[PDB]
């Protein structure tokens, strides 16, 4: 089972203040520390902090400026990160990890996407994408769906719940008047579409969304 | 029953909970404090066991107000079992002393 | 605070070579390094532990070395879902560091892209838009260059371009570009027409479609 | 007797910027370094101790990080009244000894 589970994102104002949170599963012990970790995008790995929940003692980066502050709940084995005050400075993903008090990070959290922006929340519009008429396909098909129109950060895309991996690309999200747009595109044996049905499922965590969009050829 | 024999035990078990509060304690003061070495549980035993001996090698030692407390109550706690420990052969051996020469 | 150093910051290799990657701690500190490799859009995954102790799960060809200053994780015979980032992180003194991290390319044989045209959907009409999309898939080297003509004459307004990272599948690269009008201005043109030029071939790989 | 270099000598920012001065002594002095604040014709005020503890009456937008050989002093939010010169101290080893000085300009 995943051993550190947190939400996929969170949109907040400037000026304004968000906790994030890492519920923790698997075997726990008394040496355990969380810690937290702050990537912006195409950059690394910044370290902001740790906790021992079985003490609720916390440490931070001394080297930057402190927004954060790190709390833990034994009960509901879940610890958080209250961010104070942010700018857009502070968009960014944030992992949480778990160190056995041996010095390494056994495992990671799939990471929040932070999103700090006065914009407001937009589902993404799922549009099918299948071959004109006039187009001739080989042993191969290429099919895809654009997602149009969400804002924040970030979605995730799958075909036929997951099942489909092999053939994929999804590219990264294009940025305009506040809005994000991003393509994806699946390839199967030509002979088995339409005979087998090929569906994209478009999560938007910001918004709770997810939506199915069947590609259907244009009859 | 002997008394010595027995104190002898209980500060056996008493230095074994020392050493593994000490680790888990020192571990807790000192990851606060940059350029600490003292921060990650295996090597703090190992440290812990240095202290309780007092075969001190320099390779960890801890640079905090209360990493040097609990660095403390490790030192006397394994001065103190070792002593005890001496203590008690002395009286074994002054004991089959006593008996040998038939008093 | 103890700095690593991850030089070179990008290593190129070829499918089936022996790399590897350097790092170098601004001070002694035994074999407290571990190494963490990260996929594109992926959390972090611990490969090696204490320089260089296996973890379950890692394919064997990942081994690690060094001891002091000096660290190197090795893989052998490179294959591509090795592509990614990698870093390493210490553990000997307060506070924990990371590597600034080597991005791992793999030199692959040249390869043409293949395009493919979609016109507008019914759903995005019947909301009032028009989206023309080409995809211009699994090319190698990643320079690349797309052309759009409407009804024959080369339109640049409207158009905005994607491209992925190298891909963990087979090395190669892949680029969107989007054509995005009004239903009306979609309306008053037929033909639509996106070009691609790669180095694979002097001639540009053409597709298009007519609205009628 | 351990060197203490603070450059560069004079460091020019914006207000509202966040700003660092450098501090690297000549050896391993782990967090033995205190910051001072010396204003035109005013006598040096201690700002940080040890390398990162607060001082009582000091903004909190002053703060300082490192260890071993690296130290930096760092204010957030820079302000009129930061315009100073700006020292730094080691009491690892006898003789005590200063930095030659960081003047913040604005
Ligand atoms: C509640 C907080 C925990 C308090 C006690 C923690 C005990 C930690 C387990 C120790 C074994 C670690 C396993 C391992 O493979 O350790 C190696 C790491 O690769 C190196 O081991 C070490 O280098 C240090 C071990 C020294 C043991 C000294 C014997 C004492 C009588
Ligand atoms: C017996 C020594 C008490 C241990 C104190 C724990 C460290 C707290 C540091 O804030």
């Amino acid at each position: 089972q995943v051993q550190l589970q947190q939400p996929g994102a969170e949109l907040v104002k400037p000026g304004a203040s968000v906790k994030l949170s890492c519920k923790a599963s698997g075997y726990t012990f008394t040496s355990d520390w969380i810690h937290w970790v702050k990537q912006r995008p195409g950059h690394g790995l910044e370290w902001i902090g740790e906790i021992i929940p079985s003490y609720g003692r916390a440490n931070y980066n001394e080297k930057i400026q402190k927004k954060a502050t790190l709390t833990a709940d034994k009960s509901s084995s879940t610890a958080f990160m209250q961010l104070s005050s942010l700018t857009s400075e502070d968009s960014a993903v944030y992992y949480c990890a778990r160190e056995r008090g041996d010095g390494y990070f056994a495992v990671w959290g799939a990471g929040t996407t932070v999103t700090v922006s006065s914009a407001k929340t937009t589902p993404p519009s799922v549009y099918p994408l299948a071959p004109g008429s006039a187009a001739q396909t080989n042993s191969m098909v290429t099919l895809g769906c654009l997602v149009k129109g969400y804002f924040p950060e970030p979605v995730t895309v799958t075909w036929n719940s997951g099942s489909l991996s092999s053939g994929v690309h999804t590219f990264p999200a294009v940025l305009q008047s506040d809005l994000y747009t991003l393509s994806s595109s699946v390839t199967v044996p030509s002979s088995s579409w339409p005979s087998e049905t090929v569906t994209c499922n478009v999560a938007h965590p910001a918004s709770s969304t997810k939506v199915d969009k069947k590609i259907v050829p244009r009859d | 029953s002997a008394l010595h024999w027995r104190a002898a035990g209980a500060a056996t078990v008493l230095l074994v909970i020392v050493l593994l509060a000490g680790s888990y304690l020192a571990v807790l003061a000192e990851r606060g404090a940059p350029g600490a070495q003292l921060i990650t549980y295996p090597r703090a035993l190992w440290w812990s066991v240095e202290t309780a001996t007092t075969v001190c090698y320099g390779d960890l030692y801890p640079v905090t107000l209360w990493g040097r407390c609990v660095a403390v109550v490790v030192m006397v706690a394994g001065i103190t079992s070792f002593g005890l420990v001496t203590a008690a052969l002395a009286t074994w051996f002054v004991g089959r002393e006593q008996e040998r020469r038939g008093h | 605070d103890i700095l690593l150093t991850q030089s070179p910051a990008i290593l190129s290799v070829s499918p089936g070579e022996r790399v590897s990657f350097s790092c170098r701690a601004s001070q002694s500190i035994g074999t407290d390094i571990h190494w963490y490799q990260q996929r594109t859009n992926g959390s972090p995954r611990l490969l090696i532990k204490y320089a260089s102790e296996s973890i379950s799960g890692i394919p064997s060809r990942f081994s690690g070395s060094g001891s002091g200053t000096d660290f190197t994780l090795s893989i052998n015979s490179v294959e591509s879902e090795d592509i990614a980032n990698y870093y390493c992180q210490q553990s000997n003194r307060w506070p924990f560091t990371f590597g600034s991290g080597t991005k791992l390319e793999i030199k692959r044989a040249d390869a043409a892209p293949t395009v493919s045209i979609f016109p507008p959907s019914s759903e995005q009409l019947t909301s009032g838009g028009a989206s023309v999309v080409c995809f211009l898939n699994n090319f190698y080297p990643k320079d690349i260059n797309v052309k759009w003509k409407i009804d024959g004459s080369e339109r640049q307004n409207g158009v905005l371009n994607s491209w992925t990272d190298q891909d963990s599948k087979d090395s190669t690269y892949s680029m969107s570009s989007t054509l995005t009008l009004t239903k009306d201005e979609y309306e008053r043109h037929n033909s639509y027409t996106c070009e691609a030029t790669h180095k694979t071939s002097t001639s540009p790989i053409v597709k298009s479609f007519n609205r009628n």
